[PDB]
């Protein structure tokens, strides 16, 4: 189905870089991190790489933990590799291969904790598992016959609070909002609120008081607040932890879980469901993605 | 998609 | 690289929508906010549009601030108009299109103070001055004949301090730094160094104090402060002010200019340029960019 | 490259 992600990044770009081209990294290279490459493919060109490297020597030549290395003879293909010490390990050939000569492409790399994700033009093209700890990446080369109009690292960051969005479609039976984030060491108490926007009315207001225990619901309707409701097994919250809280969206109530657990539900006291149009979160916590769909 | 937890629902 | 930029976006993007799609923003097309669009042209199509609207009523229609039309009849082309209490305006034409049957592109659609600026798979397409006021968008349609992956908002944001970055290419000769900020309401003091990253010498440690007036310069080497520099025409910043901090690397000296006016030079201490590789920035401002050629 | 106030330099 269709979905909804909201998130920060610090973004850092390299516009036109000259090939070849030998550039420090911005900072670590955690997992999540992403590196996004631009270019195009000559009509001469027979093969080009990106190489993830240890340093920039070149006698002894830099460790490379990452080589991806698109090949055009034949019917093309990329190579995929890690340089030791100026060894190379066991080489990785991938056949279903997107670029052409005469084409452009958008090379996005994600950083796993156990591998780099690799996707071409939208589409998955490989894995590759780390030979190297990625924490010993601090340079990118590109190399060959290719274009590239920019290279750019994306860095996950907290989203500011107080944070306030429409959302792109509005509540109703089966829509679902996902908040990921880490409940500050410091923390007394954070709001997640479902608003109908025009009315400014509140029609789910999800408020963990951490100082207290407690998990406070209520709604409010007609500029006044309602009966809370408080009830649950146990308090799914803690100082420092991180939290996936799900809202989902059924006929007669709002259902909650914290950490894949269901926690409570919440019968609908605002009934128009489709104009419950907004979400806001602050408080006490660090967010770090808001999903939706 | 990206839920450490999954999903009761 | 050629130029580096460097900033913090609030991103918020929607996978897969169906067409057609209406949905809401999710929040307000300040000058600045992008929005992105990536797409394919079926084989058969013969047009699509992205529409700007105000709401999404159907009867009376809904006010569309930018109607983006591009269509494959013939040569192709890509029509542009506003739709005012359902009159169409003057339309307007551009034939140097980039969109084709059978082919994927990006759509980059820069919200600016007065006009939309668009570029297509990286490369400038067309302007379109605005005719309602941005402020009364809140609604994007995407109609006819073509297929949607994605459609993102980038909203800009505070960066995080402190910032710490390793620059892609060393300080040298014609080296150029640019910090782009606001100076808080609050502010009392902040720093913006240049380091060795290696070593964490200080090349240049640029330290405006608010609270005193004063523009300090010195360096921080052999693990040691060195003599203050702080002779000035006058204090360029004040509190609650924007301000741009040009740092230039000159053979001789480092020159610092303050909202385009030439403010200071520092004559190299560490004179190893290409081992300057670092920057660092924190204290009291809103650091909104950087960037470096 | 968005400079309000221009390069001295
Ligand atoms: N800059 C350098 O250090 C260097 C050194 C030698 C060659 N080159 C040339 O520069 C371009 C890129 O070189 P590179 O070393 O970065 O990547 P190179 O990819 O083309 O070689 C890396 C791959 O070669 C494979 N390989 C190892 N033994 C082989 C054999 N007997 N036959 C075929 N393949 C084998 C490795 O497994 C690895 O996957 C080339 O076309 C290459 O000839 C560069
Ligand atoms: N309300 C609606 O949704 C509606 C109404 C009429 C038609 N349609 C159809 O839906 C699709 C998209 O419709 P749309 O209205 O959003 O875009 P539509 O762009 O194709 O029309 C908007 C443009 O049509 C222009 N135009 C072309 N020939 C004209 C003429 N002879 N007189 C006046 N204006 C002329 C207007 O100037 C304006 O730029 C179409 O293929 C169209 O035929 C939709």
């Amino acid at each position: 189905g269709s979905m909804m992600l909201s998130l920060n990044n610090l973004q850092n770009i390299i516009y036109n870089p000259v090939i070849p081209f030998v550039g420090t990294i911005p900072d670590q290279l955690d997992p999540g991190t992403l590196i996004v490459i631009r270019g195009h493919v000559p009509s001469d060109a027979d093969r080009f790489q990106v190489d993830l490297q240890n340093g920039s020597s070149v006698k002894p030549r830099a460790d490379v933990a990452f080589h991806f290395n698109p090949r055009f003879k034949r019917a093309g293909c990329i190579v995929c590799n890690t340089l030791i010490n100026e060894k190379w390990g066991r080489e990785e050939i991938t056949y279903d291969t997107p670029f052409k000569r005469e084409k452009s492409f958008e090379i996005v790399i994600m950083v796993l904790k156990d591998k780099f994700q690799v996707a071409v033009n939208g589409k998955h093209t490989l894995l590759y598992g780390h030979r190297i700890g990625p924490e010993k990446i601090d340079t990118l080369g590109i190399y060959g016959k290719v274009n590239i109009h920019s290279i750019g690292f994306s860095f996950s960051s907290h989203m500011r609070l107080p944070f306030a969005a429409r959302l792109n479609t509005p509540m109703g039976p089966g829509r679902t909002v996902v908040v990921k984030g880490e409940v500050n060491a410091n923390a007394k108490s954070f709001n997640v609120d479902l608003l109908a926007g025009k009315s400014k009315d509140i029609a789910l207001h999800l408020n963990p008081r951490l100082n207290i225990k407690a998990f406070v619901r209520n709604s409010f309707l007609q500029e006044s607040w309602g009966e809370e409701e408080r009830n649950i097994t146990s308090f799914p919250f803690s100082p420092g932890m991180y939290f996936e809280m799900i809202i989902y969206c059924d006929v007669r109530e709002f259902k909650v879980a914290v950490n894949g657990v269901h926690s409570l539900e919440y019968k609908h006291r605002f009934k128009e469901l489709s104009s419950i149009d907004t979400l806001e979160i602050n408080g006490d916590i660090h967010l770090l993605e808001v999903r939706s769909w | 998609p990206g839920l450490a937890y999954g999903n009761p629902y």
